[PDB]
């Protein structure tokens, strides 16, 4: 018998303790130790129905991911002093020599762990006085932490079974004759990004759009790449030397001194890679809307720049690379793109709950690299005269990110 | 469906802008997803503009026409939403609404919670004019009654609000909908039905009370002798 | 295809009676629609098609055959009867205005001279009324001396009366002092279902 | 942790040779918010010596801590 479950989830990974990046540490400490060698059972003449927009493993994934973060806000970070008015100078100093207006160096009293002695001292702003707090500002990043996507397995409940499809053209809403029986899942990764979807899967077939309502323009369009796009993102410059606490509520995060090659950060991948995919996209599009329409791609009109921008984590620290450049261009029916990014550790978390704040960076530089499996889009529309349709980027709800993986997993109980 | 508290009808000029504000309690900005924003022109049906998320801001319209032209912000702390709207021109002259789309909607289409109380823009360079008043002396020379009113004709803006006989005539009463001229001025006629036999012998007062301009005229309608 | 076409534009019938309006749709999806009262704000009645909205009297009800979205309003009472619009997603409809049917009735026809005053302003407005008619639907020619006048004026009709259950026609030709003055006869041509031929009234140059 | 500012033995039934007992005065601040007040606290082992680190301090009522035999029993 094929019913629900409806609903639980049971992460696991096989990562030691002996790691303490924190995605680790909520697979390994969080979470069970997994079981390697994985296995599936075919049913045999056996029809599942899929519903990804109503799944609630979705909800149970996106729940418990964003639910994680309560782990770290508990025990080390924090919310607290100081907001102190920061005034701000030019860029600085020798080194750089940049036409940087994002990094702002401000001075401030900084009250030490004594009880009533302060000193002069500097930090970062990014984008005068002040210009920050007044508002949940979560502080403080901790010794080790780190964040990065860590493959985490999540297994059948207790008394029921994991159906997974594995129809290569599977619109994650439809019924799948093609349905085997698997201990847990292949690792899903808390993908922490917007726009793109860093790491995710790849359709077995071709570029696999999908979308609860693709007429309805309020709905995400998701789009499932068949191939990997490498995106190595680079830290130009150097700084925040290492972390460096001051008292039980005080620390000198940020900053740094030895300062470097200043300049606007951003991600290499060759233009051509992803203009391939693009193209592999428009394809199927016009194939969805008029089965020979133009489609014209376009950048963000406007929102907050999480979403107007590349948000994305990379090793704790949050970067906002804006790829308008990726998508102004029309497709009708050696050179690479390079973007310009930012980065915070400012970051809206939660349903505007509280914004959390790490920092510093630590040692210098950064490094990371993930490749795109899709991207999410939304689409203008407009009137009869409409004629080439028009997508620019979405995001705005990361439980998209589980939706590409959870499209296909269906845990089921049996009688 | 407690009306969404917009902002109060307003006049600009071509070429200017204005902020269009529209917010209301927070259990209702926590229900909407989207904040949506349709318009209508006068005498027309409706005209949807665009939306903007109140989770992350972002922004999606009907036409890069009102990507451009407006610009819609959002403030959950204040659990308000403005719309900006730049490079005014004449045709954007309409009545403003905004609209609250609850989450999960599903496929059951774009329905919405909360209607906004309504915002009346107007895009014209006239100035501000009080209204002059026209008798319609009536005939004299097909019933035993016979329509006869006044011509509230070139005022700015509106509204203009005409009482007949300090009000106490209300009966019978036919003030029509006010009308803008090719001029950039607007005009509005408002007549009462009358006995014909009555005409010259008693007094017609119509109260044309221009509030915009403060301009409060009284006016005779009666036979020419 | 056009997105939605919603049909009739406008919808006469008594009260008691049954309503059936259809908005065509361009696609497949669930449908909503909203009441409109002059004035008043857009007001969800039906949604997902079928599913009327909280606090909406039981004799609205809403269907769909193919893409043609049906409206049924049973027993619709005096207070009924308004603007109403179909939506598909982002898209709106026509609009219909539904209103109340009754028997035709003649306009009563009155002609008025512009005052001094605005004649010797540079202007003057030449006026005839159409007064407790219907239905609003008329054809109303102005003849200057035997000459057309349209784009010269302009309308301004009432809406159904709450107790006569008729509408009342501004018609407003707008002339200069010079105009005027160059013509005589202002023949205002009164063309609607319940004339038998289209009523003419007018008057002299300045005259009374 | 105010610095804390150390004298001598106090001080008259004591009389000892006592390095350990450290008599140090501070502000403390009461449970108003700007009134400080001038207490006694006792170092052991100048100013300050003190804090610098997660420094958990209060004892609470009651508590008390003394080794009592636990039982434990089979899963």
């Amino acid at each position: 018998v094929w019913k629900d479950a409806e609903t639980t989830l049971f992460c696991a990974s096989d990562a030691k303790a002996y790691e303490t990046e924190k995605h680790n540490v909520w697979a390994t400490h969080a979470c069970v130790p997994t079981d390697p060698n994985p296995q599936e059972i075919h049913l045999e003449n056996v029809t599942e129905e899929f519903n990804m927009w109503k799944n609630n493993m979705v909800e149970q994934m996106h729940t418990d991911i964003i639910s994680l973060w309560d782990q770290s806000l508990k025990p080390c970070v924090k919310l607290t002093p100081l907001c102190v008015t920061l005034q701000c100078t030019n860029v600085t100093n020798n080194i750089t020599d940049d036409m940087r207006g994002e990094l702002k160096n401000c001075s401030f009293n900084m009250t030490t762990e004594l009880r009533d002695k302060k000193q002069k001292v500097y930090s970062l702003f990014y984008r005068y006085r002040l210009i920050n707090c007044n508002t949940s500002a979560i502080t403080q990043a901790c010794p080790k932490v780190s964040f990065e996507p860590i493959p985490i397995h999540y297994c059948a409940p207790a008394g029921f079974a994991i159906l997974k499809c594995k129809d290569k053209k599977f619109n994650g809403t439809g019924p799948c004759p093609s349905v085997s029986t698997v201990q847990c899942t292949h690792g899903i990764k808390p993908v922490v990004s917007t726009q793109l979807l860093l790491n995710g899967s790849l359709a077995e077939e071709e570029v696999m759009i999908r979308s609860e309502n693709i007429t309805n323009n309020a709905k995400n369009i998701l789009v499932q790449f068949n191939t990997p796009v490498q995106i190595n993102c680079t830290r130009p410059n150097n700084n925040t030397r290492k972390s460096i606490r001051i008292g039980p509520g005080q620390a000198f995060y940020a900053t740094g001194d030895i300062i470097g090659d200043i300049r606007q950060a951003h991600c290499n991948v060759s233009k051509a890679t992803w203009n391939e995919t693009l193209g592999k996209v428009v394809k199927q599009l016009r194939k969805h809307f008029g089965n020979n329409t133009i489609i014209r791609f376009a950048n963000s009109s406007g929102g907050d720049l999480e979403v107007t921008t590349h948000s994305f984590n990379c090793g704790g620290e949050f970067f906002y690379c804006n790829t308008s450049g990726l998508f102004n261009s029309t497709w009708i029916s050696n050179d690479s793109i390079t973007l310009p990014c930012r980065i915070k550790q400012i970051i809206n978390m939660w349903q505007r709950i509280g914004q959390a704040m790490y920092a510093p960076p630590i040692q210098g530089v950064i490094r990371c690299v993930s490749n795109i499996t899709g991207l999410i889009l939304t689409r203008d529309g407009g009137s009869t005269n409409s004629t080439t349709e028009t997508f620019r980027p979405g995001g705005g709800d990361m439980r998209d990110n589980w939706r590409s993986e959870l499209y296909k997993y269906k845990v089921v109980k049996i009688e | 469906q407690v009306q969404l508290v917009q902002s109060g009808s307003g006049v600009k000029k071509p070429g200017a802008s204005v902020r269009v504000s529209c917010w209301t309690s927070e259990d209702i900005f926590e229900r909407t997803e989207l904040i949506h924003w349709v318009r209508q022109a006068p005498g027309q049906g409706l005209e949807w503009i665009g939306w903007v998320k109140t989770v992350t801001g972002a922004v999606n319209f009907g036409s890069p026409d009102f990507r451009q032209r407006v610009s819609l912000t959002r403030d959950r702390d204040l659990f308000t939403a403005h719309m900006d709207i730049r490079g005014l021109t004449q045709g954007d002259t309409a009545t403003y609404f905004c609209a609250r789309q609850k989450f999960y909607t599903g496929g059951q289409g774009w329905y919405f919670d909360l209607w906004g109380r309504g915002t009346l823009i107007v895009v014209s360079s006239a100035s501000t004019k009080g209204p002059s008043v026209f008798p319609l002396a009536p005939s004299s020379k097909s019933g035993g009654t016979a329509a006869l009113g006044c011509l509230v004709k070139d005022y700015f803006p509106e509204p203009v609000t005409v009482s007949w006989n300090s009000g106490a005539l209300t009966s019978g009463v036919h003030t029509f909908p006010a009308v803008l001229q090719s001029s950039g001025l607007y005009s509005l006629s408002s007549v009462v039905t009358v006995p014909s036999s009555s005409l010259g012998t008693q007094t017609y007062i119509c109260n044309v009370n221009h509030k915009p301009s403060n301009t409060k005229v009284d006016k005779k309608v009666e036979p020419k002798s | 295809e056009i997105v939605l076409t919603q049909s009739p534009g406008t919808l006469s019938l008594s009260p008691g009676e049954t309503a059936s309006l259809s908005c065509t749709a361009a696609s497949y999806g669930h449908m909503t629609w909203y009441q409109k009262k002059p004035g008043q704000p857009p007001k969800l009645l039906i949604f997902a098609t079928s599913k009327r909205a909280s606090g909406i009297p039981d004799r609205f009800s809403g269907s769909q055959f193919g893409k043609q979205y049906t409206l049924t309003i049973t027993r619709m009472e005096p207070e009924d009867f308004a603007r109403y619009y179909c939506q598909q997603l982002e898209f709106f409809g026509q609009g219909t205005r539904l209103e109340i049917r009754r028997t035709v009735a003649a306009p009563s026809v009155f002609i008025f001279p512009p005052s001094d005053e605005q004649l010797k302003s540079g202007t003057a407005s030449v006026v005839c009324l159409l007064n407790n008619f219907y239905p609003r639907e008329a054809k109303v020619q102005w003849k200057v001396d035997n000459a057309l006048q349209s784009g010269n004026s302009q309308e301004s009709v009432t809406e159904q009366d709450s107790k006569d259950s008729t509408y009342s026609l501004s018609s407003t030709l707008t002339l200069s002092k010079a105009d005027y003055e160059k013509h005589k006869v202002y023949a205002c041509e009164v063309t609607h279902q319940g004339l038998s031929s289209p009523v003419t009234k007018s008057f002299n140059r300045g005259e009374c």
